[PDB]
């Protein structure tokens, strides 16, 4: 609600907040972070007409008129985030794969993944509208399920190693021992 | 009232548009009745909005028109040729040389006409009253307009300019198969 | 105002449409009065919306029309034949060769008419004024249109083309039982 | 504006309809003025909606009409005879052979008329201009329509067909008691 | 727009009706202008709604009318006599034999007229063109209607039938005191 | 649309009325244009609502009228004289014997007129066509109406009845100072 | 519809007015088209509302008018002179002796006109048909009105009364610089 | 209804404007049809609102007009020249000397015209009936207006005043390339 911003005013300006017992909270060693997507839809489309306008001064800059200027006046900075590039997507897929390898080594099942399999996973779950959020579901559905079958049914127990590669002929993955 | 309202659910399940706005939301534009300045301006506004909304998705223009002013039609035609997405024209009912011009002006390979539609083409009409000099001026202007229309039709249909010039001397009525063979449309919509 | 509003409850219990929109929500389309370009365009838009909403559920077209323009009627007919769901035509009141054409144009086995309805069929009307060459052109066109309409009626009713040609030379008035026996409709709605 | 708005409370206490919609919500339909295609279509839509809403509860049709087109009236009549719930017709003001036909067409035992109403019955009117053959065709059609109307009235009122034929040769004016005795209505509404 | 909106607070303090609906909420019905079918139907609907809302509280009918159709007026009169609550008629401006009939038709003891109102009474008007037999029929009907109106007025005002018959032969203009003495109204509203 | 909307804040800060309703909320009623039955009925409804809302606060009637029907004006006049709060009439623009009558009919001491307003007074107009007896009846009635209007004006302005009778024989044009001196209005509004 | 809607944010960010209401919110009033009773009444209501809203902030009256009735214009003029805040008149397009009168009637030093505006002044028009006595009365009245208008213009523009009388004998067309030099307006708006 | 509604999401995802308001929100103003006082006033209001909203962003004026009153056009022109942001005029369809004047009146370098548009320029029309002195006055005025228009066009297009004077003696029709070469527009919009 816009009225919690009124508390946030004094929280950010004086670093102190009082509860109903009169005790004051000290915010001087507390980091205040607020996440949002305010100006996203305001700039996600081009102009209507024969001549395209700039439509760039609204770069989520119009987050004003939504945040009561006495509130924006006490923010340290409004840090805009950009959409992940394809390289960033690749790096995120690698991050998820390292996380999966750690979770698998926790059970003693070392995982080996081909770079082409990594790139297929990246191009598969690549999205700019949702960023790296659908990547987790893509990687889960593509890797965790058959591995979970192997680990739970008993065919793959402590000490196994798993490889995966792209089936370029039918756009699928490889699975083995 | 005279126009119905519809209900569709995306997030809250509360969306009531007139059926024309609901179809416009699906990138379907209706060109019906006579072609004049205000109707053509509305069609141009709809096409501009649809192009700005999604420049990659096609626009479907349903044509049922007994003709109209050449000028307003040329405005719709220029807006069709200018915007990025392919505009596909479907001729239901009739198209009398201006509905017909805009029908042949659709994106190549995407100009359809229903099996019982009727298409007519003819040279433009006009006139003027006044002194001989103004008569000559307006006659030269209408001749230039006729020549430009013949050039554009010969470009869009593939027929030679002389063939179009000989065919549009009088009213030429073309059914759906004759329109397909002539080059005005690309195919006939029959069933799903 | 002149049109009533209705109330129906699905989730919140707050839905006020004009009664025509409420009936359209139940896949019921009304074709009343003269048939012209804008009315036919509205009917076509309604049928397209209903087809896109649920391609498997029938559409009910209630026909009460003294006729109208052949072109606009052919647009409605082509849209009826094109869409996927079966459109069932119910003739209440009258159907004068265009309401009648669209009535016989319904899905086979689903064309009903009320017991006191009146159906008339006749050759199309028209005319033209001008030079002899344009007169000949427009006469050939109207003859082709009459032939096409006779072919379509002989297809939809099952009667031979010569029988339709001999019957539609003048106004042929058919009551509900005579229309059922003739082949225009399939049965008569009597009671629930 | 010209039509008033009303307030009624069921759940939230916030319901504003035009008074005609409020009365329609109570299964009360008004048939006023001349009978034509669009008015009859609106009445038919209202009756269909009321029947689909609650097929067991009666529908009250308040008739004040100087007559109208026979065709549109026959549409209303067929819709009255088709639907499941009993439709009770109350004649306030007048009923001139079409309001009167629809008044006698109500559910038996539920056709009322106010004590100062006026009821008139007469043979249908019409005409045609053209060739002798078309004149003969249209005359035979109007004679068949007159015969059908006489049959339906003799059925609904209980009088013999010859009696109706002799009575409707000219305008027959019937007050409320004469209409009750004649068989058009069943009783007279006097007080609560 | 042309009609104003008002604000009244009961529970939430948010109620915006046109001033006519606000006055109808206080059981005040306006009868202004000529009396015809649709206006009388609206008045009847308002009176029915007010009676169903609270059968014990009076209804106030403000009459300012130059007359109108006898039939529509008789519909309003029958609805006034039928419903349970007493309807009190206040004549502001004028009442020309139909506004006047409905004014004298109010609940006894509750028919008021403002001090500068004007009341006129006269025999009904009419006419017909056609054959001599139809002329005779319509003349007998209009004579019966005149007799019925004279009977009803002699009943509601207390004057003898012969006195009403002699007085309404021509236009009889009555001011507020003459209308009170005559028996049309019961008293004159002067101040709060 | 053509009429503007305004915003005012009391509790929630959300109030959008047409500017006429906003001014009515401040007890300001506009009487503009010709005076007829429906306009006078609307003015009477507004005055009744304002009186019922607060019987102690004045009502301001802004008059700009070229005259109108005597009857409708007498209705407004009777409603002005009947209600409890003082109604103050301000003449802006013109007042032609009916706007002028209602202007002089305001509460004594509260009838103002702007410095450049124009006031005209004259005997009432009328007429009738028919038999000599009806001509005599209607002439006596219009003479009685003229006499009543002269009496009311001589009462409201303070002038003798003979002076009013001699002055209103023809159109008498009075500016703001002449109207003040004559007795029609009490003073002239000049500045805040 | 024909008029656009706008969006502005103060507290909730939800405010949709017609563009005319949005500009009125900024104390901008449009006087366009012919000057008659209802348009002048609307302008007067707008000016009264703006004065009551903030008596210290100016009101901007944009004038584009081919003239109109002298009476309605005098009502607007009196309301302009009466209210407290200064009203500044901007002449865009034209001002034909009534738009022109109201333009010169603005607050001194705040009467602007665009560089391509056209201003015309002339003696008032009128007429009357009837007896010689009424002709004389109406002629004296129109002469008095002309004299009053000349006096007011000579007051507002600074020119001598004889100069205005000699200039307004016929149509006097003044461009923006000639209007500034003449004294009708104070300066010309050129750029921001 | 006749105009469609659109949906766009910024914060709550609930914004329904008529398509014209949606395009106005993108700083797109449509000038279509004849140019008269009310249409020009609406265009001026739109331009003022857009300038006050963001004085740095351009305004796009889509011109499709057969001409109109010189005065109203000069109002639009003065408002275009006065405001701060650059107004870019796009000629779709036609521009007949007033659409054409306003088209050449756009910001230099930003006046575009579609490839199939038609531009016409001519001396202004007018007339007057009356005495010889008034005829002379109005003729001098229309000659001054013609001279002013020629000066403004020679300024905006770069052509010499004598060249414009010789060219606008009669109707001069210019296509898109001829208009570009002449100096009316700066370039032709072809594709995205």
């Amino acid at each position: 609600h816009p009225d919690v911003f009124n508390i946030l005013l004094q929280v950010m300006d004086n670093g102190t907040l009082t509860d109903n017992n009169g005790r004051k909270a000290d915010f001087r060693n507390v980091v205040l972070v607020m996440t949002t997507n305010a100006g996203v839809r305001e700039t996600e489309r081009k102009s209507i007409g024969l001549i395209h306008q700039d439509n760039s001064t609204d770069a989520m800059e119009e987050i004003k008129k939504i945040f009561t200027p006495e509130f924006r006046n006490r923010l340290d900075n409004i840090i805009w985030f950009d959409h992940l590039s394809t390289d960033v997507i690749h790096q995120v897929v690698d991050k998820f794969i390292v996380e999966l390898q750690v979770q698998l080594d926790q059970k003693g099942v070392s995982l080996e993944v081909s770079q082409e399999a990594r790139n297929w996973l990246a191009e598969k779950g690549y999205d700019r509208a949702m960023g790296a959020r659908p990547m987790a579901r893509v990687i889960q559905d593509n890797l965790k399920k058959p591995l979970a079958n192997e680990l739970l049914f008993g065919s793959l127990v402590d000490g196994g190693q798993v490889t995966v590669a792209l089936d370029k002929e039918k756009n699928e993955l490889t699975y083995g021992f | 009232a005279l126009v119905p309202m519809v209900i569709e659910q995306t997030s809250r399940g509360e969306r009531s548009f007139d059926i024309y706005s609901r179809l416009l939301k699906e990138r379907v534009i209706f060109l019906t009745g006579q072609v004049e300045d205000h109707m053509a301006n509305l069609i141009v506004a709809q096409m501009l909005f649809l192009e700005a909304e999604n420049p990659e998705k096609d626009i479907y223009l349903y044509i049922n028109s007994p003709g109209g002013v050449i000028t307003a039609g040329m405005s719709i035609y220029d807006t069709m040729q200018f915007i990025k997405p392919d505009v596909s024209t479907i001729c239901m009912g009739q198209a009398a040389s201006m509905g017909a011009f805009l029908l042949t002006a659709g994106a190549k390979g995407k100009r359809f006409c229903l099996p019982n539609s009727r298409v007519m083409i003819h040279q433009p009409l006009g006139g003027y009253q006044g002194q001989a000099t103004d008569i000559e001026i307006h006659a030269r202007e209408i001749l230039k307009v006729k020549g430009r229309m013949n050039e554009l039709m010969a470009l869009h249909t593939g027929q030679s300019l002389e063939q179009i010039e000989r065919d549009t001397e009088r009213d030429r009525f073309l059914s759906a198969p004759e329109a397909v063979e002539y080059g005005l449309v690309d195919s006939i919509l029959t069933h799903r």
